[PDB]
């Protein structure tokens, strides 16, 4: 499934994820694509920080959603 | 009753109708609300959805005509430019995404409101 | 062997099944009672979606177990 | 006694419980293990939402049953 990850002022990055992927896995994918260490990443959706041990589907995040990345 | 639809009725083709769904308790906190419909002799069909971020999505056959929204205790479906094929029982529902992309699992759904579009 | 199938708000329905019945077979029976096509049913047990090719025995579903019925629609 | 807790897509965790444990206590145990506040947890078993005041035995939740966890989600 395709989702998007954006800082507020940065490029949009597209990620291939599974609905059951954990936020930890999503940060690993962002590290692979953008080179940002996961410990520097916070991911936000609907104004809430997403916790590492939860899945994308736990947060009811659907295809083509945009997550906001803050460092 | 967590979800109670209303606002259906008989409307002339080209007219508009707003459906309402009274949402009780914390049904919104599933994080996704939707409307689906069932026309005579057809299967249920997703119509519109909105998630807790405010993101909406629509069936191709209603995109541009229908608008889903919610206030503190109600989900709405504004239906403009109604067509005979919009005739159906309309259902509001609350649910979650699942394991497979592009599908919604509705855990709660209402009893439905009939919409009939005449000519 | 009787199992129960229930939506969160709905009435419990009772089915006679065999432990070797496939989930597809259970869904066929639910369709007869509630009208929902098998492809728009998802059954949840033990926090897991029950996959159609598998049997009740695969998921360790025993007598008097209650399956959770949700409505699955293509959207998003 | 151990029970399991699992969201629909997530991997399962286990909690050490007693039949007399309330659902409120279970949610507290989930917070301890997962960091989810009890007021962000919706727990389902046997196709029923579990009420905070009741106990596990009230719902016939047995050793190695799996509760289904659904998050309570709110914009902002
Ligand atoms: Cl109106
Ligand atoms: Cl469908
Ligand atoms: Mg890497
Ligand atoms: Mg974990
Ligand atoms: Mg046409
Ligand atoms: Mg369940
Ligand atoms: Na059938």
């Amino acid at each position: 499934m395709q989702i998007f990850v954006k800082t507020l002022t940065g490029k949009t990055i597209t990620l291939e994820v599974e609905p059951s992927d954990t936020i930890e896995n999503v940060k690993a994918k962002i590290q692979d694509k953008e080179g940002i260490p996961p410990d520097q990443q916070r991911l936000i959706f609907a104004g809430k920080q997403l916790e590492d041990g939860r899945t994308l589907s736990d947060y009811n995040i659907q295809k083509e959603s945009t997550l906001h990345l803050v460092l | 009753v967590q979800l109670q639809e209303s606002g259906g009725g008989l409307v002339q083709a080209g007219g508009s109708l707003r459906l309402s769904c009274a949402a009780s308790g914390s049904i919104f906190d599933l994080g996704r609300m939707g409307w689906y419909r069932q026309a005579p002799g057809k299967e249920r069909e997703f119509v519109a959805g909105i998630d807790y971020g405010g993101n909406t999505n629509y069936a191709d056959s209603v995109k541009g005509r229908f608008t889903i929204s919610r206030d503190n205790d109600t989900v709405y479906l504004q239906m403009n430019s109604l067509k005979p094929e919009d005739t159906a029982v309309y259902y509001c529902a609350a649910g979650i995404v699942g394991d497979v992309v592009g599908w919604i699992y509705y855990l709660y759904w209402g009893q439905g409101t009939q919409v009939t579009v005449s000519s």
